């Protein structure tokens, strides 16, 4: 995996060249967001179990069939199994928001995910509302102040949000 | 394929929503700065015969082993389909800038691409050279910045649709890698 | 890559876990840091042609037997000393790479793995590489911090080749 | 989806050509075209419920002997599958007036439509006077102006010629 | 695009996104005298086709200018020019001469019939008419056996068909379908499995069995195995590809079995630590750790989320499950 | 410095200022520049000719140009060189006709097209509506250029990977009420208490019938469950005081020839909205 | 001739289909569009015995070689057929405007011409610096309108890209 200074050294060995003046200064930039990058992190995984459970709560309310004897999580290995997905993409999501590239949580969570679940029949477009319930429940979590100093985090909410739609498309 | 306002009715037709209220003014943004986007897909199509050949010849002049005897592009018939390969790469894009979405460059170019490069030999990093000699042309006809032409264009900003069409440039050299 | 943002990524993903302040401290003491690694990279990287052209120089003068030698191995000939200051540029560029990203992770991957086999396979010594890396570790014109993280991983090489 | 984007570049595609100045002359027309369409898929947008609903009971107030036993208005779950019916096609006409084509009505909703509808047996000219009521319901300067109804009714009795 | 969800479709993005979008219909018996942009079009089309989107350069096409001025008067479309443009040197050089029979056998039923083989008897019938007449009937029996014009209308282009039902064919054509037509930015020189050299589906397309189907534009897209035998009869050598059978004991014990496709394999990248290795980067004897990228294994269902943590973790992606 | 006006134009470091065709000479620092050109190389004897690029050919200079413009003073030296050409002296337009060479101050013999009224100095165009002028004393020409002379020599060391190519940055677009409903699902449900089912949406109208089964948010209520034993009589109540009303007087709005009824039977379910609630009114026991 | 009216009937025969909705919006960017570039074919029509006449000694300027015996610009008589063969590119970029596409220049300007031009030892290189050069002696608000020129470049580009 590599990280987004990893992913502009990368990009500059394969040219064979130094580092420009103007990439420097935009790395001092993401050097300056930092602590507010280490808050959404913070905040995230603070109320992990709390963001799965109750939007998976909030799942089977909307899409009852799916705990109805022949629904794809009637059992109880089937609905932990079930639970246990939605905190594995929430994990690469956070891994990939502490790191500003979403190369972890592709390569180590997303590639495959589609082919497994097509191969056992769990039905995709259930998996995308979960996800895209987890997303809105963190970034409304995300923008709120709760002990943090005031000031502007929309530029890392658009990055938050674009790996929770990102894992959303690669399973539907 | 799918254009920009097609894009929001298969998100919308995923969770059997109406599109309308927040959705129509992203949409209506569209229509608004469509003059532009119709202005500017000219600027490349006008310009396409030169900037195919000089991004072939800008890879090979930085890295002329291509030319040898053992390298890709040696004979004829072989540089004159590395022209054919980039001229159909060019033309994809300029569809994805017409539509908006990058989906008719995905549906037909890049998927299968990968594995067209590995069965015919071609360098990965040869030809992701060449496509970023073409992404730097094609943000200079876009905002006028170009040292060779000089286009007529009326006046306003248009950053945005040079880093849309950067973004298009950068899943070509993604897929192959 | 060996980074202090995906060494910690790596360490609970390998438990299987979510980022606790553990890890949320090991990238803070990054970002700390990371305001002397940048300065060090910005002046080493605008001095790139003077510390070139000088270690080259460098090591023909404490080992004159490489300008005078026959064979491919040795700068003798204007090709023998073109792929000289190449690689002085490779060992040097690796340096920025590491302080930009913050850790010994770019010239892990790209230089110091397979190093002794393809100094031993094409006869090159490590004695060469050495002193032309004393001479940036004594030529940089860093001071302080900025100095420090120059140096540790300038520091970082010459342990490998030695 | 049919459009007039995804026309003009599939006829440029065919010819493997780049997009000339006839292909950007189309889109203009989209341009031209899109203020009425577009007011046309937000009042629908807004006032769905009562448009579906006004209509669901269209069909039933012509065709009464759907409720006779075995027919398609038996109970309450087939009266409910006809109206999410008639609320899934008047949404695939919001979907018309934004693209800008008969691209989402051709692929969700007329094509395989004829071998369900005999298959299950649904009369096809129930699934059409809801329609056909929704068509002469509108008043050209009250709900909406006069080239936004053009064009919401130009929808409209596609989807009644292709169900006839 | 990929995927089957999120646009109710699921063969556009499997790679037939361009080829179900046209006609190529040619409406007129004859090409009108004084325009030639509407019938160099549909040239250009049954060249796309025919010759499964290869690159004729100019001087290739101009040895080709007859058949293309017989077609604009007095020849159809169909027949008598995808059976003249057959019958070329452009045409034989790369699709016959390069290849066994069995080769040249199912190129032929891509470009001119739009399918593959169904079993040995489509390869069987075919090869009957080249061992006693020789190459110019070999291709005409693609042309007037039964199927021809029963499935196109002698105007139109040819089209795939080999993955419709309404071609009826078995359902391990359609696995092989797509392992023959790779998206619209491919050829037969720009496959893997047939490199315009190979027999594509070889043991395969003979003994009918299915393969798994990868969609071009995946994560593992780049997966390609050999061929070996295993058995002590045929000379055969074992641990090359996994099973396709999973038999005894371990078929049920943990559950239903799966087999899982694996492509890239680096030295770079095994251990829990997010960087290389440094030092010696092979031991004595010299061998990577993996001898070969693009594994298999056959895994039970109580061992297939270790499994997927083991892969991903080590470097490699996974191209294809397959229930067993 | 000084006002421009002073001394009419008729000053030469003036007379660019007043021909206003090339103002990024003085808004930038390149006029001592090309001041310390012909001090560099003696022009100020023998007649020239400059080709001055105008403005807009400066604003169509391009950002990993202009910053490699910055940060190599000698690279902003010799483009300024670039223009200053000494082949045929004060030379006008229609002594650079055909196609031939022209020598610079620094550079090297630049190539020029030049094809009657369009006439091209190599990756530049000579606009011919205002370049004939021509200095008696301190004796040049000068032309206008829509584009700057950039020979390919010099910009081998730019690119654009290195950084400048352009990105936007995609915004989200939640709306406040649209979360602090959100908010409420991220607790756990011992301490969240009803506001842990805040994340169900609103479902369409026929989502909640009897093939689907949608569940409302009201169930995860108590108020679902509201059913005691006590119960008001409603007949010790003063006459007048117990007051109901229907919810149509009509026939067919109480109930259709389908049975899509929102007022009688199991079709109240059906309702476009009423799928969620305001639970967030309370507390969160 | 491909105009704005072909691809959409065309498109419309290619499956099978009535004109749609999608297919009166791309007529109605021929309408908008008509006005820019049916009076800068007014203008070539009036003008063009000057235009060819200024792009005919601009390509004899460039390559000054073609007067040498031996050459493509001997006589007269081979001077005569340049002014001629440079008179039809223009009046097939007038041809262009009027019918709203690359349709006339696409069939008898350059389908067969680098055939034509390669047997009968023609230089292609001179055919394009005389088009090239009409599309650099023109500013937009003194020979024509501002959308007039913006569709007279449109053509010569794709003129220059044919023959390069
Ligand atoms: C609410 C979630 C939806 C859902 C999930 C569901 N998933 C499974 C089974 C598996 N999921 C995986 C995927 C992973 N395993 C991993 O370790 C990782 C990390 C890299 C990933 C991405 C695997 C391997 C399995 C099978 C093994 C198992 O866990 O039992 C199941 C069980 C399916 C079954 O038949 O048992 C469910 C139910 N299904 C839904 O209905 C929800 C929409
Ligand atoms: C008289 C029998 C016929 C015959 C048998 C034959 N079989 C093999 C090889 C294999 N058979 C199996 C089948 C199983 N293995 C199992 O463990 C189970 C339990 C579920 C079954 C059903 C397998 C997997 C093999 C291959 C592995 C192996 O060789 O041991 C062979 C050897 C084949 C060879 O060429 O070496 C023979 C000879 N063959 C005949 O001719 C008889 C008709
Ligand atoms: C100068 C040679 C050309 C070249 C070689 C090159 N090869 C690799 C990587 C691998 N090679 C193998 C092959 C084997 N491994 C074995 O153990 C055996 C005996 C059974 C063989 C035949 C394998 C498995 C790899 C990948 C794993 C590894 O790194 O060892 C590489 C590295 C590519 C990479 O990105 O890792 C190179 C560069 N490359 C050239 O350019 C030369 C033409
Ligand atoms: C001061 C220089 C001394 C010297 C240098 C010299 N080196 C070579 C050849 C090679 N050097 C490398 C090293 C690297 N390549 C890399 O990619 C990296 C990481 C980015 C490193 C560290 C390699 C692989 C070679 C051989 C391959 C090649 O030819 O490029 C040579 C040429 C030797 C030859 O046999 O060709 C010279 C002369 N030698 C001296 O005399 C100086 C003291
Ligand atoms: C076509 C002639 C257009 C045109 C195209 C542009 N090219 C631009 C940049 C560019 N060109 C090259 C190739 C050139 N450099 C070389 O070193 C060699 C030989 C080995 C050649 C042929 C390169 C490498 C680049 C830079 C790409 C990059 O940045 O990575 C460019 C950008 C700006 C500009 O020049 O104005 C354009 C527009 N330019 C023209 O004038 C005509 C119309
Ligand atoms: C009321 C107008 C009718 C009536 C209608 C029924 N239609 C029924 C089912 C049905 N409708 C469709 C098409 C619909 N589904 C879609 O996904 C889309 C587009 C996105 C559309 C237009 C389908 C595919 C089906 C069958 C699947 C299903 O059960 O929903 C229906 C149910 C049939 C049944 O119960 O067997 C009814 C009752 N009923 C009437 O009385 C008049 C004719
Ligand atoms: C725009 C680049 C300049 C400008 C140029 C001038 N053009 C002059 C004369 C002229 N130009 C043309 C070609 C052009 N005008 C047309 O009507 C058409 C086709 C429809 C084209 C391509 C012609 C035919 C003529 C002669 C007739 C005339 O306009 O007088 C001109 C006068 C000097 C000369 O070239 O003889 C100038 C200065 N004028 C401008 O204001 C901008 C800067
Ligand atoms: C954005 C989503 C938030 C928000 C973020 C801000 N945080 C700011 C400063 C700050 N944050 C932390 C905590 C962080 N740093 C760490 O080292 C660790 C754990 C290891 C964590 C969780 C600290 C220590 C600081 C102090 C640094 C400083 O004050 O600069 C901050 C800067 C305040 C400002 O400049 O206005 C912002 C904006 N604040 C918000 O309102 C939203 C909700
Ligand atoms: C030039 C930038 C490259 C390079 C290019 C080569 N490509 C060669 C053949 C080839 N390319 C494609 C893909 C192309 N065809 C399409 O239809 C589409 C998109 C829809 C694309 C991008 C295909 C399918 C083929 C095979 C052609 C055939 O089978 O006839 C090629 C020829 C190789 C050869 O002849 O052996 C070259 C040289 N190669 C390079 O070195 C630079 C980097
Ligand atoms: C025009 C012919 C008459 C006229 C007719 C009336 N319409 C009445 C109510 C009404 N009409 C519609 C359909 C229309 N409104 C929409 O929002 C949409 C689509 C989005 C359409 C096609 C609806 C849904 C309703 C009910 C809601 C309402 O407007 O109250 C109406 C009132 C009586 C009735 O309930 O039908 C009349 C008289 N009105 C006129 O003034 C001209 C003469
Ligand atoms: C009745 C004499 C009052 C009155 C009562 C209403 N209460 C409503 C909701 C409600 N009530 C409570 C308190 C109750 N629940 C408990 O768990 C406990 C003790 C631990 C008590 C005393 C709660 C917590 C709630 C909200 C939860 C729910 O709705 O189930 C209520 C419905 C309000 C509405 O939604 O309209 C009524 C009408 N109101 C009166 O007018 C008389 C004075
Ligand atoms: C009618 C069909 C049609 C064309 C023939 C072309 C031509 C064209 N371009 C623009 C108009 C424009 N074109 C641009 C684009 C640019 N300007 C710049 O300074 C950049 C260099 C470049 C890309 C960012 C801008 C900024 C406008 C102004 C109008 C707007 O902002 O929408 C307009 C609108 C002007 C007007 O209203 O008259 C037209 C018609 N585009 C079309 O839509
Ligand atoms: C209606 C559409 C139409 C066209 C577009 C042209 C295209 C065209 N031009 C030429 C023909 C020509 N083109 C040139 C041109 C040149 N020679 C030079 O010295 C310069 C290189 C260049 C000046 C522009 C000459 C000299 C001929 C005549 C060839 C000859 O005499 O051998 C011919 C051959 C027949 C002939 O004219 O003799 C044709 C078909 N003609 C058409 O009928």
């Amino acid at each position: 995996m590599l990280d987004a200074f990893a992913k502009v050294v990368a990009q500059a060995d394969a040219r064979g060249e130094f580092l420009s003046n103007t990439q420097i200064d935009a790395l001092s930039k993401m050097v300056k967001e930092g602590n507010q990058r280490l808050d959404i992190v913070n905040k995230v995984t603070s109320n992990a179990s709390a963001i799965v459970t109750n939007s998976a709560r909030a799942l089977f309310a909307e899409q009852p069939q799916l705990i109805q004897p022949g629904g794809n999580a009637y059992t109880s290995r089937r609905m932990a199994a079930c639970l246990r997905d939605m905190e594995i993409v929430l994990r690469y999501v956070s891994y990939a928001m502490i790191a500003g590239d979403s190369s972890v949580l592709d390569d180590r969570c997303l590639n495959g995910l589609r082919e497994t679940y097509q191969a056992l029949g769990t039905p995709g477009s259930s998996v995308a509302v979960a996800i895209q319930k987890m997303k809105d429940a963190s970034v409304a979590l995300a923008n709120d102040t709760t002990g943090t100093p005031i000031g502007d985090c929309s530029s890392l909410v658009a990055e938050l949000a674009g790996y929770f739609d990102r894992a959303a498309v690669s399973v539907v | 394929m799918l254009d920009a306002f097609s894009r929001v009715v298969v998100n919308s037709d995923a969770k059997a929503a109406y599109v309308g209220g927040s959705d129509l003014q992203a949409l209506k943004s569209f229509i608004a700065d469509g003059n532009k986007r119709l202005d500017a897909v000219n600027s490349i199509v006008s310009n396409a015969s030169c900037m195919v050949s000089d991004a072939v010849s800008g890879m090979i002049c930085e890295n002329p082993g291509l030319i040898s005897p053992g390298g890709n592009c040696y004979t004829n018939r072989r540089m004159a389909a590395c022209l054919r390969d980039g001229e159909i790469i060019l033309r994809y894009v300029s569809y994805a800038l017409l539509a908006g979405d990058a989906s008719v460059l995905e549906d037909r170019c890049l998927n299968g691409l990968k594995e067209t490069y590995i069965a015919l030999g071609v360098p990965t990093n040869s030809s992701i050279r060449a496509v970023s000699i073409m992404k730097a042309q094609a943000v200079a006809f876009i905002t006028n910045t170009a040292t060779e032409r000089k286009m007529s264009f009326a006046a306003g900003d248009c950053t945005s649709l040079a880093s849309e069409v950067a973004s298009y440039f950068d899943r070509v050299g993604a897929a192959i890698s | 890559m060996k980074t202090p943002i995906t060494e910690a990524i790596a360490t609970a993903d390998n438990q299987g876990r979510f980022l606790s302040n553990t890890e949320l401290q090991a990238v803070n003491g990054r970002y700390q840091r990371a305001t002397a690694s940048l300065t060090a990279a910005k002046a080493l990287t605008g001095s790139a042609q003077r510390l070139i052209t000088g270690a080259a120089q460098a090591v023909y003068n404490k080992f004159p037997y490489t300008t005078q030698m026959p064979g491919p191995a040795y700068a003798s000939s204007a090709i023998g000393k073109a792929k000289c200051a190449r690689d002085i540029g490779y060992y040097l560029r690796m340096v920025t790479y590491c302080l930009v990203v913050g850790g010994t992770g770019p010239m892990d991957e790209y230089l110091v793995a397979g190093l002794e086999e393809i100094n031993r396979s094409f006869d090159l010594s490590p004695s060469w590489y050495i002193e032309a890396l004393q001479y940036i570790k004594n030529s940089h014109g860093l001071s302080g911090q900025v100095a420090n993280e120059a140096n540790a991983y300038i520091d970082y090489a010459i342990n490998t080749l030695s | 989806m049919k459009s007039v984007i995804t026309t003009v570049v599939s006829a440029a595609d065919a010819a493997g050509r780049f997009p000339s100045n006839s292909d950007l002359e189309s889109i203009q027309g989209n341009i031209q075209r899109s203020a009425a369409r577009l007011e046309a898929a937000e009042k629908l947008a807004g006032n769905h419920e009562a448009v579906v609903k006004e209509a669901g009971d269209a069909c039933f107030a012509k065709y009464a002997y759907l409720k006779n036993p075995g027919e398609a208005g038996e109970n309450q779950e087939k009266i409910n599958k006809c109206y999410r019916d008639v609320d899934h096609y008047m949404r695939l006409v919001n979907y018309c007036l934004v693209v800008g084509g008969t691209g989402p009505l051709d692929e969700w909703g007329i094509a395989g439509a004829r071998e369900v509808y005999r298959t299950l047996n649904l009369p096809t000219s129930a699934y059409v006077a809801s329609i056909a009521y929704t068509r002469d319901r509108l008043c050209v300067p009250r709900d909406m102006s006069a080239q936004a109804g053009v064009e919401f009714s130009a929808y409209l009795d596609y989807l009644i010629n292709a169900l006839s | 695009r990929l995927g089957t969800v999120s646009g109710n479709s699921s063969l556009d993005k499997l790679g037939l996104d361009k080829f179900l979008s046209e006609s190529n219909r040619a409406y007129t018996p004859r090409a009108q005298p004084g325009f030639s942009s509407e019938y160099e079009q549909i040239i250009s089309a049954t060249y796309k086709q025919l010759f499964g989107n290869a690159y004729i350069m100019d001087s290739e096409r101009a040895e080709m200018a007859k058949q293309e001025s017989m077609f604009r008067d007095g020849q159809l479309t169909l027949k008598d020019f995808c059976r003249a443009l057959a019958k070329t040197e452009q045409y034989k050089k790369r699709f016959f001469d390069s290849r066994p029979l069995y080769g040249a056998i199912e190129l032929n039923f891509k470009n001119i019939l739009g399918r593959t083989p169904d079993g040995l008897e489509h390869y069987r019938a075919k090869s009957a008419v080249y061992d006693t007449k020789g190459y110019e009937a070999f291709v005409d029996a693609f042309f007037d056996d039964g199927e021809y014009d029963e499935v196109y209308d002698d105007y139109t282009v040819p089209f795939y068909r080999g993955y419709k039902t309404e071609a009826n064919l078995s359902m391990a054509a359609f696995t092989h379908f797509f392992r023959m037509v790779r998206g619209s930015s491919t050829s037969d020189k720009a496959n893997p499995n047939s490199m315009q050299k190979d027999i594509p589906l070889n043991y395969y397309g003979i003994t009918k069995t299915p393969l798994a189907v990868i969609a071009p534009g995946a994560a593992g897209t780049a997966y390609t195995e050999s061929f070996a035998g295993t058995g002590s009869w045929q000379s055969g050598r074992a641990g090359l590809n996994a099973a396709r059978v999973a038999l005894g004991v371990p078929a049920t014990a943990n559950g239903k079995s799966f087999r899982v496709e694996v492509t890239g394999y680096t030295q770079p990248g095994f251990g829990i630590t997010a960087g290389t290795a440094v030092g010696k980067l092979y031991k004595a004897n010299k061998l990577s750790r993996y001898p070969r990228s693009n594994k298999s294994y056959v895994v039970g269902f109580d061992e297939l989320t270790p499994l997927y943590q083991r892969i991903t973790k080590n470097g490699g992606t996974i191209a294809s499950i397959t229930p067993l | 410095a000084a006002k421009p006006y002073e001394s009419g134009y008729i000053a030469e470091d003036d007379f660019w200022r007043g021909r206003g065709i090339a103002a990024w000479v003085y808004a930038t620092g390149a006029n001592k520049v090309i001041a310390q050109i012909v001090k560099d190389f003696n022009l100020t004897d023998k007649k020239f000719m400059v080709f001055i690029p105008n403005d807009g050919a400066f604003a169509r200079l391009s950002p990993q140009l202009r910053k490699a413009m910055m940060e190599d003073s000698r690279l902003v030296y010799d483009m300024l060189a670039g223009h200053i050409f000494t082949s045929k002296g004060s030379a006008m337009l229609k002594d650079l006709q055909g196609a031939g060479y022209l020598q610079p101050a620094y550079g090297e013999a630049i190539g020029y097209v030049g094809t009657g009224r369009v006439i091209k100095i190599g990756n530049a165009q000579v606009i011919p509506e205002s370049s004939d002028i021509l200095r008696k004393n301190l004796g040049f020409s000068a032309h206008t250029l829509d584009t700057f002379i950039v020979p390919k020599a010099l910009t081998k060391k730019v690119s654009i990977e290195a950084g400048f190519s352009p990105v936007t940055p995609a915004k989200y677009v939640s709306t406040t009420k649209a979360d602090l409903r959100y908010v409420g699902a991220t607790k756990p449900a011992a301490v969240g208490g009803r506001r842990a089912m805040n994340l169900m949406k609103q479902q369409p109208f026929w989502m909640y019938g009897p093939p689907y089964n949608a569940v409302t948010q009201d169930e995860y209520e108590p108020i679902s469950a509201a059913a005691p034993k006590a119960f008001v009589d409603y007949q010790i109540f003063a006459p007048g005081t117990v007051k109901v009303s229907p919810d149509s007087v009509n026939a067919n709005e109480l109930n259709p020839v389908s049975g899509m009824s929102k007022y009688i039977g199991k079709t109240q379910k059906l309702v476009g909205d009423q799928g969620i609630s305001d639970r967030s009114d309370k507390l969160p026991m």
